[PDB]
Parts: structure tokens; C-alpha cells; sequence
């Protein structure tokens, strides 16, 4: 889970993580760098956490991880994640066949719906407000 | 007629306040320094590129940005050192090209290109590349004084610059060395064997270099630096309006406006006091230059140097071993890098007893031919017990360098936003990588001005307030014991803290009347006025006498009192006419203006 | 040919940059050494340092003369006097001037630069008989200025008539720095045809000029320049001294002097001058604004000083507009003293005041009575009627009026002047005098003492540094502190503290070496310039009930080293220097 | 109340009904607001 932002060529995203919470529950192991107000140096690697998704076998494992991804919630900072949800999705990988090749050979993963940050519709809303209340 | 160079935005602050002034404090001040006719602004270069990241944390690339933009009329002139660009080492051909590129590109018209040691050789490429892009080329005799150092060597160096392609031929006096005899002599001398307009630049240190500048425009010099006066003398250039005032009316009137001048010169003497934490423990005119040519500045990075060691005491030693380290490495001239080169060798050969027993890493090269050709030969013996047999490299050192520029883009790959960012990391890839790291991540965070009243309290109080307590709450007592500096760089100062014997580094960042104007009483105890009738000073002084008593009828304008004030008598008169009713003042007493010092009750 | 150099650093020199300031104790130590310089005479006594010491050293300076005198004999001592001015603000009575010029001789002064703010010479006539009759040096002075009525034919008559009552020398004072070195060139070369005498030249600095004047002066056959020792020189002040030697060695006007002994010299009054710090001036440097408010340097220090303790310093850009007014209202005189203090006192007050010519000195109700001479151009009739109405302008030698007052001072000092020199000080400055004739005999004198450059201040002072809130940053954790036993708040929770008191760089280099970890330095296993490899053991520390040893990062020369056995060190702190 | 917001290149209707609560429809998605 890098601070890096996959849509503009991963290019590293550092600054400070505002919210943030761990996944859980079965099958979730967290090895944490970031914690919740974390301010990432930019002199060093953009590795905030490394999640590491068990389950007894192929099919579910792949079902927890995508899981486990969106359960891994941080603002502030653009991730790795909503790439990574790409990978999981796409039907080679799920099948179980592929080499190093994989990701050069599907420049489409980086083309994804970037879904609206939170953090934009609050101020959408309080705009709302504002015209409303004089 | 004379025309005029200001080198307020560079050299000025650079010799006065260590490089440390703000681009935002430079651009108020822009459009006058536009509107009047200097011949071109020194904005960018020397020692500013380096400030400006290291200290600032501020893009260079930028400061030239903007200066271009707000000096639209003006030719903004930089320092380029040759080979050595702005930078440590001398730089493969291909990087020398690329940044007069990108500086021509970016707003530079004229590049003034100097190197230490003179050797012309290390010049060639910045001036054909100057050349190349169109613009200015001012090739630069950097003056000192040996045994080899005469008048024609200096003319024959300008006759190759001239050889080169030079459109004008600058004289560099770092450290204050010209005399005005030599300066006439020299400037006539180099107006008979070159054609090309010549161009002083005269640090005023040891008091001859409005001097120096007499001569010179007598002898037909055209171009002279001077720096505006809040930032001029000592260290600095003579001051502009000081030339400007010289000229007027003769034969090299410069046609210029000494009062606008003035103007701007109050504009930065408020800039300076901002900067009061850099202010030079020795200001104005150090002689000592004088007293056998170490240039005063050198002498206090020495003094510096042993202090720290606690060995000021052999300061008297290593000035006398330093000119027989400069004879033995050829009389080269003492200037960056040269100077610190000697200055710690000298050092070194005084603690151990022994020359050139040890040796710096710098010396080495500097004998291999590193830094270029020493205007005098080396001696042979200090060589051979410094650096062996070893090759004495005897060729340009630029051509031991394999082009770089694909070299450094690689490594700089996923930080560089552009090129100028590439010639960045060019000049201190160790420094340049934080910095663009840092930028690139919106983080950068300047060494903020210290306020100079705040400072002087904590140090005042800092050889006096307690360091060991002992800390009482929930039942527990903590014995803590403090150590470290938190009044120099506080919000940056980390101290280091002590609970029952247990060391922890602790880091603070700061985040933030019973008097009275308001009574009847002056400090004094004599009322202040409650009314008109009452009579006052308007300046403090002595009484000299009382020409009245206790009750009298008085009319207005009548003399009431004398007071000495400013060293002149004044006769008190009487605002108002009607009785004296009291006075509270004695012939011999002091008295404030804010004072009642007799009271008249009206009509 | 040989040009001859005075220092003025016993004088102008602290007059011009520390407003007079500087004690006779200062100045003792390295007499022997301004002796043995080959000066053509040191400016010792004379201008504010008589009122200054009184005033506010609350020393005599007649004594002052005579230690100086005893301190350089070889020597020849130099004041200067402002004709019948003397060293007051006023014309004084002949008797008077006969008297001091007296006593000033018969204890050591061998030169006396006599000077009239006016330039009527008729105001120097009995000094320079005065000098001459005692069988000294009188060296008389152009007062130099600018004005639409001043020229060099106007300063060359002066020079004539000057050496016609009998001078050695003629001296040209550019109190205010108003000389071009064009002027300069082509007033001395006017001056050598006109006179027989050598040349004086005396040239502040203030606009930068001073020194190119100074080459034009020598260029066209001035004999002697005066200089200030480098430490005191420059802006308000003259050309080093140094710097004028410098810059003539040689050549053939090679002046035989000893920059080395000069340099000496000049790092003693360096050192001296940091105990004065408090009456340093902002506006002492180089201000070609001086070119028109024409305010002498001697002066500048003084004015400064004067309005600092009136609260009223930024009111000086005020007062400079409002002197050059001033002075054409009363005719263009030159500012030097007396005249100087009066317009800018005048101006002063006016700019107070809010009113021009509302209140008015009595000293300048005496100018513009014509008591102390004729002014080279037309007053104000305006302003001569607001400050002294329908009265009468006088139009002889001012002194002509003043009645011999010698035997009448002594009698009114019987019983408090213990000589003849505290009757000439009480003349000068009688309420003045009378006080300190007073305190001295009494042994109860009180001079201001000079303040500490870093006295420890107040505890009320060390309150607006110290902080109310902070983030204190510990074992990774930060936490908002807000103080106010104290009560304090850890981010928003107050509780209540109890506390009992008890009673070098950093490394630039990689190569620089440093502990991880605070301590006390037990030996230090290396010497400067020592070779050494790393993994070398260079240091050995005690920290955490241990001693353990340093080991050396980098391989080369050991360059420097900022530490000694017994020391306390911390991580930031670099405790040698190493060069790979 | 029926308002359409652009905000950073996309715009969003709006609709609101009612320390207390509001209810808020985003493109015809509502949901509760608490203001303070
Ligand atoms: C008080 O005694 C301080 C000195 C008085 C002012 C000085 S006197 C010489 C200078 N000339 C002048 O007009 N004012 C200055
Ligand atoms: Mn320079
Ligand atoms: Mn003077």
C-alpha cells in the first residue's frame, strides 16, 4: 500500500494521512508504517502499509482481498488501493495464469472510475448550506 | 561618460548579510531600480544559487523568474565562474552549455565569467556558449598581487578574453587589493592592447577603491560597479549615488538621478534590519588586507576556525605560514576555493609542527592539476612530499569529464519536473535531491528571521536560569534535569531532558501592562498639564530661570520661564493670560515636556 | 611632494561617530604608540569635547589636555577653537578669548585650527593675534559650503585675507562633506597661486567624496590631509588613516608612515569602541543625502543622541527637510558650529511645534540680531519680524559690544575655582561650571556610567519570550501543552504542576563525528593533523554508567578538533572534523 | 433549496428538507446531515 498516485504514472502522492482506519476481522493482517495524522517524509520510500489477506483458497482469498482493500480506509493521500482493486478484478489474474509481463501487457488497469472523495461532497453540502443560510 | 552596474540584488547582500535576502524583499523595490539607467542589475549568481536552496529553500530558477519579470527595461547581469559554473568542481562541457542555456533562456543578458586561478582554459567553453545563445559575454581578469601579478601579465590575459570573442573586459577586485596608482596604469595599459569597453569592480574593504575608480575613469575606464549606499562600503562596492555624485558635471556625467537613488537606498536600509542575525562581526574598513595582502575576511573564517578549537592563540602563526603555503602552490590568487585551501593547510603545518607533513585531500588535487594552471610554478619539493610522482595532470580538467547530462537526468528520474531542475541537482546532487523532494511534496519549510529584541532576552538569561528541578504530581516527585539550547533556532532546537536519570531528546514548537500613561503624576512626580493655563517645553532640558513668583497677573506672551535645551536657551511664554497660581519648578531642575511647570488661571 | 597626515581620532573621530563621548582613560594606553607614528600633529582637545566632558563625563578638561599632553610628547597637539565662539555657542568678550588662548598654549597645545561659522573673519582676528602673540601656530580656517552665493573667488579672498593677519597655515574644514573632487581640485590649484601658505585639507566623509577630494587635493599641491585611524573612520567621520597612507606610498607625495604600527593602533580603538556601543547612531554611515541638509559630521552623532533621549528619533527625517529652510531663512550661512546647533535646534522646535517660528531660541534671536555676524546672504524679513520684531540689526564685530568680563567671573567664583583654568571653564559654561566646581570639590562628582552590553534583565522583561502554549514533541508523541504550582493543560486536560528548583558546530560534514547519544567526553585519542583510517578509536565517552569508545566514520586527516577531556556533548554537536 | 453546485469540474443537485439535523438528497440520494 504505497502513497503513490497510479493515474498520473504513480507518482508519489507524500503528505499527511488525515483519517485513517485498519481493516480487520478474518483473514487481515496489517504491517503498518502510517498511523492516523501521519505526515510522510519524502525523502525515503512511499510505503505506508504492507496488507496481507489469508483465506483457505484461491477463490476466497481473492474475494477477501478486494475486501480487505476497500476495508483499509485513508484520506489524505492518493493509494495504490483502487489499482490494486483493478488487478483483482481482471479475469487472468482471478484465473490464476500469469507472468511478469502481466501489468505491462494491461496498461487498461490504471483506467479506472475514481469514485468522489468524501472529502469534496462535504463541501458540496456545506455550499448548500451556506446559499441556503444567507 | 560613465555607466553604472548596481549589485544590490547579489554581491551587496552576499558580502553584508551572508547571501540571506528574500526575493520578496527584492521585487517592491524593482520598477524605480528599472527606471533609472543603470547599465545592467547583478540579480542572480555567485554565491546565490547555493543560498537561495541551502538556506532560503528557494528554487533559483525561480529568483531569476521573477526578477526578469519585474526589471523589464533593465539587462539583469550574473556571476558565472567558468568551468566551475555556480558550483564546487569543475562540470563536463556538456552541463556548461546546458545552464548558459537555460539561463540565457530565462532572462540572464550579460554573463560575467571569471576563474580563481586565471587560467583562461577553463573560461573557453561558458564564453562560446554565451557566445552561441546571443548574448553578453564579459570575460574577467580576477586581480590579485605576487611576484608574477603585473601590469602586463593582466593585459595579456585580457588579450586572449579579447581572443576568445569578449564583447567587454571586467576587473575583479575580490578582496580589495587595487591601489589607484596600479588602477590608472592597468586601465591605460589594457585600453592600448585591447578595443573592448572595460568594466571595474572595486570591493571597498581597505578604503581605496572610490579612489581606485578615480583613476580609472581618468584612464578611460567605461563601465564601474558600485552598490546602493544602505548596502555599500566595507565588504560591499562604493556606493552608487557616492560615484553618481563624483561625476556630475564632468566629462563622464552619468546621467543619473542621485535623488531616485536615494530613495531606494531607504527602501533597503529597512529590507537589512530583517536580517540583523547575519551582520559580519567586523564591519567597514579592515586595513589589515593592507598590512601584507591576506584579505581581511579570510582572517575571520581562520579566527573562526580556531576559536572552535580553542586555539586562537596561534593565529599570529598560521598568517605567517599562509603566504609561503600560496608561494609554495604558485601564487595563486586567494579567493573561494584557494583560500580556504591554504588558510587550512597553513593550520595544519603550524599544529603538527611540520610542512607539509600532512596534507589536505584538496591541496592534492590542486597539485595534480585539478583546479588548472597556478600563474606560478609550484614548488617542486612540496609536490613530491605531497603527492609523489603522481601525475601531475597538465590538461584542461574539463577534458578528463565524460558528458554527464543523460548521466544526471536518469538519476534524477520521478524528482525533476524540467530541466532546470536537472541543472539544479547538477550543482549539489546531495542537497538538490531533499530540496526537490521536499518541494515536490509542498514541505519546504525556510530557517525563519529571528526578532532581534526576542533573541537578546533568552541569552541574557541563559548562563542564569535553572536547569535541575524537581517535578511533584499525583504523589510522584520527578527529578528532571535539562541540557541544550532552546534561544538559538528554538522551534528547531531539541533539548535533551533527564527524568530520574533517564535521557530523552524532547523537541518544543512554540505557539504564544500595570503601566500608566494614564495618571495625573510625570515619572517625575510633577504634574502633567490639566488644562491650557497650565505651561510646558516641548523638549526637556535644564531651567536656567524662574521670571516669576507665586502670584502675579500675567498676559499672554510674557516671558514666564528660561530652559536650555539642546544646549540653547528658550524663553518659556504664557499661553494664556490672568494670575500665576502655582510653579512647580526651581532654577537647576530638569524637566520633560509632558511636565506642568506653572499653572495660570485665565483672563 | 611629502604629504603630512593628522589623526583626529582623540577628537572628531568620536565626536563625529559616538557623540563625544569617549573617556581620557580610552585614550592613554596607545599614546606612545600615536607618538611614534611620524603624525604632523594629533587633534587632541577642542570642539564639544570641553562642554562633553564637563557635561557628562564630569571630568575637567584641563586636565584631560594635560595627561594628553604628557602622553605625547614628541608630538605637537592641536585644538580646535570657533574664534570668538571659542568652544561655546556664543561670542565671549576679548579679554576672554585672550585669556583661554593663554591658558590653552601654557599647557600644551601647539596648533590651533581657528574657524568662524560665518566665515566674517572679523570673528577670528583676536584669536589669531591671541595665538601668534604666544608664539604658537595659528592655522585659519575656510569654513567650506554651498549656496547660490558661495564660489571659489569667495574662498580664495578669505584665504587672502587669512594669511594677510598672519597665518602659518589656511585649512579648508568640509564640515558637512558638500566638497566634489572637481571643486577640490580647482580650489586648491586657486589657492596655491593666491597664497603662500601650505594646505589644511579637513574632509568628512558622509558622502562618499572625501576620498577622491583628498587625491585631487594632493594631485594639485596640498601639503597636509587629515585622517582618522581606520576603527573610528569613515561616513560621519574622515578617511582612514591607513587608507590615505595606502594610497600614496609610493608615489611622490609617499607619506614616510608605518601602516603596520597604524593597524596596531587602529585594533586598540576597535576594541575601545564596543564600550560606547549605546551611542552609536543609525545615521553615521555614508548618506549623500548630506549634499543638501548640509548637516556636518562632528554634528550628526550629537543630533542623533539628542533627540534619542526626547523620545523623538523618528522624527529625523522631519528635521533634515526642515534645516535647509531654516538656513535660507537666515541667509545661507555655513553649518558649522554655532550656527549648526542653532538651525537645527530652530528646526528642531519647529517640527515639535507643528509651527514655523512659533517659538524661537534666543540664539537665534542673537543671529538675527547680527551677533554673530554678517550672513552671507539676505534674511527672512518674515522671519525676522515673527521672532524679532520691528527690532535693530547690528552691523559690526559683534564682540565690540561685550565689555571685558575676566576680573568680574573670578569674583564671582571666589571660593569654588580652585585656578585660573576653573575660572576659563566656569566662562564657558558658568550655571554649568558653578555645578561641577560644586560636585568636584565635594568629592561627590557622578559620572553616567556606560552600560553593560548585555546586563541580565529584568525578570519582567523574560516574560513576553517565554510561552503560554506549545507542542511538545516526546518518544515520538506530541502533545498541546497550554500553561498557566502552575495549571497546566495536556491537550485539554489541566492539572496542577508543583516545581522545586535546585541551585560548537554542527557537522556539515559526513566526516564530521558526532555521538548518537548526550555525554561527558573521557580522552580525546587523537591530535590535529593526525592520519587516521576508519574504525579508528578517536573518542572515548561516558554515557548510561559507561565509557565507550568513538570510532572514526570516514578514512583521511584529522582537520580540526572542537573538543577537550571533561566536556558534555550532545548528538548535533560535531567533536572533530575529518577530511576524506 | 433545489440547488445544482459545481464544484471542481463536476456539479451536483442538490435538495435539502428540514445542533439539528438536516436530510439532504445528492442526485436524488438522501441522507442525514448534522451541522454544529
Ligand atoms: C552637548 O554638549 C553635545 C555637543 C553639542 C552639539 C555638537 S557641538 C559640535 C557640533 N556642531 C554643532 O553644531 N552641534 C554639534
Ligand atoms: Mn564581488
Ligand atoms: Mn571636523
Amino acid at each position: 500500500i504505497n502513497a503513490e498516485d497510479p493515474k498520473n504514472d504513480f507518482l508519489p502522492s507524500f503528505g499527511k494521512i488525515t483519517r485513517y482506519y485498519a481493516p480487520g476481522g478474518p483473514g487481515i493482517r496489517m504491517d503498518a508504517a502510517m498511523y492516523s495524522g501521519y505526515v510522510i517524509p519524502p525523502y525515503y520510500d512511499s510505503m505506508c502499509a504492507k496488507l496481507t489477506v489469508w483465506a483457505l483458497n484461491w477463490e476466497s482469498v481473492v474475494e477477501r482481498g478486494r475486501r480487505a482493500l476497500n476495508d483499509t480506509v485513508v484520506y489524505g493521500v492518493k493509494t495504490t488501493i483502487p489499482y490494486y482493486q483493478e488487478i483483482l478484478k481482471h479475469p487472468d489474474f482471478r484465473n490464476a495464469i500469469f507472468n511478469t509481463s502481466f501489468v505491462e501487457s494491461h496498461p487498461e488497469l490504471a483506467n479506472y472510475a475514481t469514485q468522489f472523495p468524501r472529502e469534496l461532497v462535504a463541501a458540496a453540502i456545506s455550499a448548500a448550506i451556506a446559499a441556503h443560510e444567507g | 561618460k560613465v555607466h553604472v552596474t548596481d549589485v544590490v540584488l547579489r554581491d551587496g547582500h552576499q558580502s553584508l548579510i551572508a547571501t540571506r535576502m528574500r526575493t520578496d524583499d527584492m521585487l517592491p523595490i524593482c520598477s524605480k531600480l528599472d527606471a533609472v539607467g543603470y547599465w545592467s542589475l547583478e540579480a542572480w549568481g555567485g554565491a546565490t544559487f547555493d543560498a537561495c536552496v541551502r538556506y532560503l529553500r528557494e528554487d533559483p530558477w525561480e529568483r531569476l523568474k521573477k526578477l526578469r519579470k519585474a526589471l523589464p527595461n533593465s539587462r539583469l547581469q550574473m556571476l558565472l565562474r567558468g568551468q566551475n559554473l555556480l558550483g564546487y568542481r569543475h562540470y563536463s562541457d556538456d552541463v556548461v552549455r546546458a545552464f548558459v542555456q537555460k539561463s540565457a533562456d530565462n532572462g540572464i543578458d550579460v554573463f560575467r565569467i571569471f576563474d580563481a586561478m586565471n587560467d583562461l582554459r577553463n573560461l573557453k567553453v561558458s564564453i562560446e556558449s554565451v557566445k552561441a545563445v546571443g548574448k553578453h559575454a564579459e570575460g574577467t581578469i580576477s586581480y590579485t598581487t605576487s611576484p608574477v601579478h603585473d601590469i602586463p601579465y593582466f593585459v595579456n590575459l585580457a588579450k586572449e578574453l579579447e581572443s576568445f570573442g569578449c564583447d567587454t573586459i571586467a576587473i575583479k577586485d575580490m578582496a580589495s587589493l587595487l591601489t589607484p596608482q596600479v588602477t590608472g596604469d592597468l586601465v591605460k595599459a589594457l585600453r592600448e592592447a585591447v578595443s573592448l569597453p572595460i568594466h571595474l569592480h572595486a570591493h571597498a574593504t581597505s578604503g581605496l577603491a572610490s579612489m581606485s575608480i578615480q583613476r580609472a575613469v581618468d584612464n578611460g575606464v567605461a563601465i564601474v560597479d558600485g552598490c546602493i549606499s544602505s548596502f555599500a562600503e566595507g565588504a560591499s562596492l562604493p556606493a552608487t549615488e557616492s560615484i553618481v555624485a563624483a561625476l556630475k558635471g564632468t566629462e563622464y556625467d552619468t546621467g543619473l538621478d542621485i535623488g531616485l537613488l536615494q530613495e531606494i537606498s531607504a527602501y533597503f536600509r529597512e529590507v537589512r534590519k530583517k536580517y540583523w542575525q547575519f551582520e559580519s562581526e567586523f564591519t567597514g574598513v579592515d586595513t589589515r588586507v593592507l598590512v601584507n595582502q591576506v584579505p581581511g575576511g579570510m582572517i575571520s573564517n581562520l579566527s573562526n576556525q580556531l576559536k572552535e578549537q580553542g586555539a586562537l592563540d596561534r593565529m599570529d602563526a598560521v598568517l605567517d605560514e599562509i603566504p609561503r603555503v600560496r608561494e609554495d602552490l604558485g601564487y595563486p590568487p586567494l579567493v573561494t576555493p584557494t583560500s580556504q585551501i591554504v588558510g587550512t593547510q597553513a593550520v595544519l603545518n603550524v599544529m603538527t609542527g611540520a610542512r607539509y607533513k600532512s596534507v589536505t585531500n584538496e591541496v592534492k588535487n590542486y597539485l595534480l592539476g585539478h583546479y588548472g594552471k597556478a600563474p606560478s610554478t609550484v614548488n617542486p619539493d612540496v609536490r613530491n612530499l605531497a603527492v609523489g610522482n603522481a601525475q601531475v595532470i597538465e590538461c584542461r580538467p574539463a577534458d578528463l569529464l565524460t558528458a554527464e547530462m543523460e548521466k544526471l537526468r536518469n538519476e534524477v528520474e520521478g524528482l525533476a519536473a524540467s530541466a532546470a531542475d536537472v541543472l539544479t541537482y547538477a550543482m549539489f546532487p546531495d542537497l538538490a535531491k531533499t530540496f526537490l523532494q521536499e518541494r515536490n511534496a509542498g514541505s519546504l519549510k525556510p530557517e525563519p528571521l529571528l526578532d532581534k529584541e526576542a533573541v537578546t532576552s533568552r541569552e541574557s538569561h541563559s548562563r542564569f536560569a535553572p536547569t535541575e528541578f524537581n517535578v511533584t504530581l499525583h504523589g510522584e516527585t520527578f527529578h528532571i534535569k535539562l541540557t541544550g539550547s532552546g534561544h538559538h533556532g528554538e522551534e528547531q532546537r531539541p533539548f535533551y531532558v533527564s527524568v530520574d536519570g533517564v535521557t530523552e531528546e524532547v523537541v518544543v514548537e512554540i505557539l504564544n501592562e500595570a503601566k500608566r500613561k494614564a495618571s495625573s503624576a510625570a515619572s517625575s512626580g510633577r504634574p502633567r498639564p490639566t488644562h491650557a493655563g497650565c505651561v510646558t517645553t516641548a523638549m526637556p532640558g535644564t531651567i536656567v530661570d524662574v521670571k516669576v513668583n507665586v502670584g502675579d497677573k500675567v498676559s499672554a506672551g510674557d516671558a514666564v520661564l528660561v530652559i536650555e535645551a539642546m544646549k540653547m536657551e528658550n524663553e518659556i511664554q504664557a499661553s494664556k493670560s490672568g494670575v500665576v497660581v502655582a510653579i512647580n519648578v526651581k532654577k537647576g531642575d530638569s524637566v520633560t515636556p509632558d511636565e506642568a511647570l506653572l499653572e495660570i488661571q485665565p483672563d
